[PDB]
RNA sequence: GAAGCCAGAGGAAACUCUGGUGGAGGCUCGCAGCGGUUCUGACGUGCAAAUCGAUCGUCAAAUCUGAGCAUGGGGGCGAAA
RNA sequence: GGAGACGACGGCGGGGGCCCCGGGCAGAGUUCUCUUUUCUUCUUAACGGUCUAUCACCCUGGAAACAGUUUGUCUGGAGAU
RNA sequence: AGGGAAGUCGGCAAAAUAGAUCCGUAACUUCGGGAAAAGGAUUGGCUCUAAGGGUUGGGCACGUGCGUGCGGUUAACAACCAACUUAGAACUGGUACGGACAGGGGGAAUCUGACUGUCUAAUUAAAACAUAGCAUUGCG
RNA sequence: GGUAAACGGCGGGAGUAACUAUGACUCUCUGUAGCCAAAUGGAUUAACGAGAUUCCCACUGUCCCUAUCUACUAUCUAGCGAAACCACAGCCAAGGGAACGGGCUUGGCAAAAUCAGCGGGGAAAGA
RNA sequence: GAAGCAGAAUUCGGUAAGCGUUGGAUUGUUCACCCACUAAUAGGGAACGUGAGCUGGGUUUAGACCGUCGUGAGACAGGUUAGUUUUACCCUACUGAUGAACUCGUCGCAAUGGUAAUUCAGCUUAGUACGAGAGGAACCGCUGAUUCAGAUAAUUGGUUUUU
RNA sequence: CGAAAGGGUCCUGUAAGCAGUAGAGUAGCCUUGUUGUUACGAUCUGCUGAGGGUAAGCCCUCCUUCGCCUAGAUUUC
């Protein structure tokens, strides 16, 4: 909700797209705009 | 301009009666009942900032004064002004009572 | 709303900010013109051996266009189909 | 030596013509009611005379406490006001 | 009517949006843009109010309508003339107020060609061609 | 003899007895956000596009499930008036060896002259 | 009809085509499988033993990139994008509409052709039969609904050139 | 039977005009404000469920009017 007030992402009366913005933090996680990674197991 | 004004008799475009309005200013225990049929998430300015008279939210306290210097808010302060039309005045309009002992 | 310019506010100065002015761009919405994207479009022995309607691209320029002139088939011309 | 003799675009100023407003004479229309109303004519060529019209140029004089000045910041001891 | 893409290969077509004033406007970016982003508030009529202009015109002492010598910057005043914008307020009709006409649907992304431009007149307008930039070769 | 080293080939690193091109013969090879680079470490490139694709909100006669209205036709009349195509003709069923019947065989049947439509054959695609 | 088939729900089989057999999602793909409603969501033929209704794929003229091959013109193991066939007024068939001859008309008959209904639920039976329990029917009677069919416009919606 | 008309039944929504101590306000003349007065002025109120339409596929009317009529042509055991 956050998200979607900073950006914009409203819809008919100011509501939020939390759909849209779910779709927009997906596609930024899977294309690599958000840092993530699985640590090795220490031996 | 009215958005899509060639549905706007629809049943899913309606909008609050008068009468409504006039009990929802009299007692908040009816706009209390209103305001819980409806999701605060998704109101503008998150349900905040309401005008009772114009049954109507808006996004900032500077939409809400800046919506009452206008026209309609001011119709529909003339027309509560007047009065709603009620049952009671249907049947006062045609001479009928109720009669409870 | 680009350079250029004016004023005010700071800065030792170069410069910084604010309000104006100005009217640049193979910029943009769009009329005419030029073009020709789409429609189970019209038309299909048609008004027409390519026309009509709506919609669309472009619209100060690598824009549109007349006349005169030049290039002629083993050729010419070709932002090359 | 000059004229013939020369690009595109932008805003600014002068002039003609058109458009618009008021008064007047004449005519026409409207008129249940209103409308001293609505409409129409009221013009002046080429060719000449005469008096004037931005730029520019000339004379006096020598400008800082710089000045004049355009919507647009250009001009001035190479002489500005 | 009700539902709102359940239709269809596919929202094809239609509908919705649209002028103007004000609030406000994200990522990304070559810092120029994106942008009219997005999302909101309003618009009729009538009666008023306010602001934004132009032209002309200064007292004495002499010579005689002009020439000097002075004196003053409340003309901050009078007279006349003039047109279109902008803002504010009250009242009032309403189912409509850019009332016909005119007039962006918007957004999140991916591929692709840098852009403006050009071609298969009469089935293909495009990642095709051209373009600026870059690189190489030959020639005194 | 030298290369635009363009095309092309090219798994490395050491040695030597060859001694120069071709060598040949052994050996063995596996930071939950840093460091270093002249703020950045980029092509995951902005704008622009009648280019191709997926999705969301709004919107609706695309359907569900169709209904109704208008104009011009189609219709009927007056006038005027073609063309395509055409061996001959047009009801079917079963059989008709060459997997084809419209005419033959055997049956069903079968009654003048017509009008508006329709798209199964038969005709009809500069086929 | 049969089965440890108590009841309920079934299973195997027989006669039967009278009557039904539905939405919908998924095109990174042999589009075949999922989810639901339901009484049930059975399977085929009349094309595919070549073949003009409309419309997406096999699918493929001319324009264009990308991959593989080729010195090249170009060809393909391939992948992507854009792209011209446009009747009917003829005979027959079918659906409707007239009709000569039998004077005109009214009331009729009925050969022949067609033919139509379908499924579920609820009340009662009955918490009964049956059953250790959990559970749990049916015939007669009654009322609605699903799909289909034929009509109709009192009412409610829709449609407005009643301009 | 036809054309009008009248009545009914429906549809719309209160006609034109006149008036008004209704009307936000503005401007004049004077009693200089005491509806001071007069003028204009969206609108409002009253006359006024009034005005307008009504079969073209609405109803009634021997009894409200006017008009028309026993044809013409063709054919027939």
């Amino acid at each position: 909700e956050m998200l979607a007030r900073k950006s914009g992402r409203l819809l008919k009366g100011g509501e939020p797209d939390v759909d849209g913005v779910a779709k927009q933090v997906l596609n930024d996680f899977m294309r690599g705009k958000i840092p993530w990674f699985t640590p090795a197991p220490e031996p | 301009g009215v958005f899509a004004k060639r549905t706007m008799t629809k049943t899913r475009r309606r909008l609050r009666d008068l009468d409504q309005i006039e009990r929802d200013l009299r007692s908040p225990r009816h706009l209390q009942q209103y305001k819980e049929t409806k999701a605060a998430e998704d109101l503008p300015g998150l349900g905040l900032y309401y005008c009772i008279e114009c049954a109507k939210w808006f996004e900032s306290e500077t939409s809400l004064v800046g919506h009452r210097k206008g026209k309609p808010h001011k119709r529909r302060l003339k027309q509560l002004k007047e009065g709603a039309y009620t049952h009671e005045e249907a049947m006062a309009a045609i001479g009928y009572r109720i009669d409870n002992g």
